[PDB]
């Protein structure tokens, strides 16, 4: 249970949330035994896990006229919530807000079921130190190591090509075409380019939307790896 | 001035039906007067502007939206997919309809109705508008058949003029 949606929650890609001209990044995993949130706005990290006594309670209190078993809620929950995260540009319905208590976050979200008003309210606390470092610090430390290696292998790709091309220049003809010629790679040239011209634009964070939607496969793999 | 009778299975005793008279001036949104009916008893009841005004509002729910949830209810305006459940609990006199939505229920409306010591006058009554409204259609469908025929008939012949005008 308790230990089931942990392992749910660390396996599962971060998600962007747009909410009233702010953003975050949610993970998010349900289950008939209830739910694990981690949401994230780059400088703080607030983590929720809920059962089935505190989502059933928290449900009659905002939902005054909504009875229903708690694992109905939850998978109506998961339904209204998993599609969205997974694809963004997804037809409005879910309408999000965020209020920052001095200690915790209340997250409201408010959607429509066949047309009736759905309220639920996710009151998350700063996430504990272990916990932020497990789910952001170590795994990220992985996805840099592992790009460093893809780096280094390619660097190596292309001193072979680099070799085969002087192989062919040394004995061969001319080029069909002219404007194709390329020059020898240099990985400190490389490097010094790439770091003076474009790191500025290539490390820009901004609100993390390219850290979602760019390598989030290298994550889930560095995560399932970590956890094995 | 409308009224309309439907049919409802109690989930108290869901073997016999009842029929409830929901009659309006102009909207439901106004107010409405119902009336629950079972063939030996019959209760009834009011809804004015503030009460619907004032459930809306705690339902937190736009006035048009809870206008046609309600017409869709009561009306019988059953839709492609969707089921209304209503109960009366007769000791306390308490009648209220929740949208089941496949194992979670979301209730709709509630009120509480008082028991007519006269039954007959309502079951009366309901009985006389039904027939006065069901001779009102034969007259119309009589009439609209008989001006239908009528139509057919001159389309016909003059379908044969045309055709003896394009020969010659």
């Amino acid at each position: 249970v308790m230990e089931e949606l942990e392992q749910g929650l660390l396996m599962q890609p971060w998600a962007w949330l747009q909410l009233a001209e702010n953003s975050l990044l949610a993970k998010v995993f349900i289950t008939k035994q209830g739910y694990a949130l981690l949401v994230s706005d780059l400088q703080q990290v607030w983590h929720e896990q809920v059962d089935t006594s505190v989502v059933s309670q928290r449900a009659k209190e905002l939902n005054k006229r909504l009875t229903a078993p708690p694992a109905a809620f939850l998978c109506h929950l998961d339904n209204l919530l998993r599609p969205l995260l997974k694809d963004a540009a997804h037809p409005s319905e879910a309408t999000f807000s965020c209020d920052c208590v001095a200690d915790a976050l209340i997250l409201r979200v408010r959607s429509e079921l066949s047309g009736l008003p759905f309220y639920w309210n996710f009151h998350c606390m700063l996430a504990s130190p272990s916990l932020v470092s497990q789910h952001l610090i170590r795994p990220l430390m992985g996805m840099s190591l592992a790009l460093q290696c893809q780096v280094r292998e390619l660097a190596t790709l292309l001193h072979m090509k680099d070799l085969e091309i002087q192989d062919y220049q040394e004995s061969g003809a001319t080029l069909i075409r002219d404007r194709l010629k390329t020059e020898p790679f240099e990985e400190n040239s490389f490097l010094e380019q790439f770091m003076i011209e474009k790191l500025p634009e290539a490390c820009s964070i901004g609100d993390g939307k390219p850290f979602v939607m760019n390598l989030q496969d290298l994550y889930m793999a560095v995560t399932t790896q970590e956890v094995q | 001035m409308e009224r309309k009778i439907s049919r409802i299975h109690l989930v108290s005793e869901p073997s016999i039906t009842h029929f409830l008279q929901v009659s309006w001036e102009k909207t439901l949104e106004s107010g409405f007067v119902i009336t629950l009916t079972d063939g030996h008893s019959a209760w009834t009841g009011t809804v004015s502007e503030s009460e619907i005004s004032q459930e809306a509002d705690d339902m937190a729910m736009e006035k048009g939206k809870y206008v046609g949830e309600l017409r869709k209810a009561l009306l019988s305006g059953a839709g492609p997919a969707d089921v209304y459940t209503f109960n009366f609990s007769k000791e306390s006199c308490y009648f209220f309809f929740e949208k089941n939505l496949k194992d979670v229920s979301f209730r709709l409306g509630s009120f509480n109705l008082e028991k007519v010591e006269n039954p007959a006058e309502v079951i009366r009554e309901l009985i006389c508008y039904c027939l006065d409204t069901i001779a009102e259609n034969q007259a119309k469908n009589e009439h609209l058949q008989k001006e239908n025929e009528r139509l057919l008939r001159d389309w016909n012949d003059v379908q044969g003029r045309f055709e003896k005008c394009v020969s010659a």
